[PDB]
C-alpha cells in the first residue's frame, strides 16, 4: 500500500508537469491501487494489501 | 525427545548448504515467471527454510545458553548461509513479491502465489511474534505472577 | 534440506487463499 502510495506519491512529479497533473498519474496509481488491492484480496485474505 | 542431535547436525548443516542453495532457488527472481517463479513455492520455501532457520532466528532467542556454546556459534556460520540466506531470501522474495505485486497485473498467479506467501508467513509471523510478545505477556501473566508475585 | 517440509506448499498453506496459482495446498488462515 506504500508501493501504490510510494508509486502514487512517486507519480506526483512535483511541478506539476502542466500545473496540477500530480493526481493524474497518482490517481492512475490509485486505480492500480484498487485493482492491485482487490486483486490481492482475491489473492491473499490474511495480509498483503487486502484493501 | 531430548536427543535431537543428529537432526540439528544434518539440518543445521543442510540448513547451511541447502539455504545457501535457497539463497538463489528459494530467493528466485529475474523477473517474475509468476513472481519468482511461484513465490508461494519459492519465497515461502525461504519462509519455512527460515522457519527451520527460526531455530537460528527465533529459537536462537529460545536457545539462549541451553546446554552448550556452539549450538548457536558453530551453527551460526551455518546460519549465515542458513538464516539470513532464508529470511532475507524470503525478504528478497517478499520485497520482490510485493514489488512483483506492484507490477500492474500483478498477476493472477504471481500475486496469488507471492501474496499467498505474504499472508501465510505474514499472519503466521503475526501469531508467531504475537506468541513471543505473548511469551512476554504470558510470562508477564506467568513469571510476573512469580517474580512479581510480589513475594 | 531447506524445503523445509513444506515451504513449497504446506508453509505457504498458513493462509493460501489463492486459487489457483496454485503453488500452495490448503486451505485457510484462521479457524477461531
Amino acid at each position: 500500500n506504500s508501493i501504490s502510495e510510494m508509486f502514487g506519491e512517486m507519480r506526483e512529479k512535483y511541478v506539476g508537469d502542466q500545473k496540477f497533473d500530480v493526481l493524474d498519474n497518482m490517481d492512475w496509481i490509485f486505480n492500480e491501487l484498487i485493482i492491485v488491492k482487490e486483486h490481492i484480496a482475491n489473492c491473499c485474505p490474511p495480509h498483503w494489501n487486502i484493501f | 525427545v531430548n536427543t535431537t542431535s543428529s537432526i540439528y547436525d544434518r539440518i543445521y548443516n543442510f540448513v547451511a548448504l541447502m539455504e545457501h542453495i535457497e539463497r538463489l532457488l528459494v530467493a528466485e527472481l529475474a523477473e517474475d515467471a509468476l513472481e519468482t517463479g511461484c513465490p508461494h513455492l519459492l519465497e515461502i520455501h525461504f519462509l519455512l527454510t527460515s522457519a527451520r532457520d527460526f531455530q537460528e532466528q527465533v529459537v536462537v532467542m529460545a536457545k539462549e545458553a541451553t546446554e552448550d556454546a556452539q549450538r548457536t556459534v558453530m551453527k551460526l556460520f551455518s546460519r549465515l548461509s542458513g538464516i539470513i540466506s532464508k529470511f532475507d531470501k524470503l525478504l528478497d522474495g517478499l520485497t520482490y513479491d510485493i514489488v512483483e505485486m506492484a507490477r500492474a497485473e500483478q498477476i493472477s498467479l504471481a500475486i496469488r502465489l507471492f501474496k499467498i506467501y505474504d499472508l501465510e508467513e505474514r499472519e503466521d509471523l503475526r501469531i508467531e511474534a504475537i506468541r513471543n510478545i505473548i511469551k512476554k505477556k504470558e510470562i508477564e501473566i506467568e513469571k510476573s505472577s512469580i517474580k512479581k508475585l510480589p513475594n | 534440506m531447506d524445503r523445509f517440509q513444506i515451504g513449497d506448499e504446506q508453509l505457504l498453506r498458513f493462509y493460501q487463499l489463492k486459487t489457483i496459482n496454485p503453488t500452495h495446498s490448503w486451505a485457510q488462515d484462521s479457524s477461531k
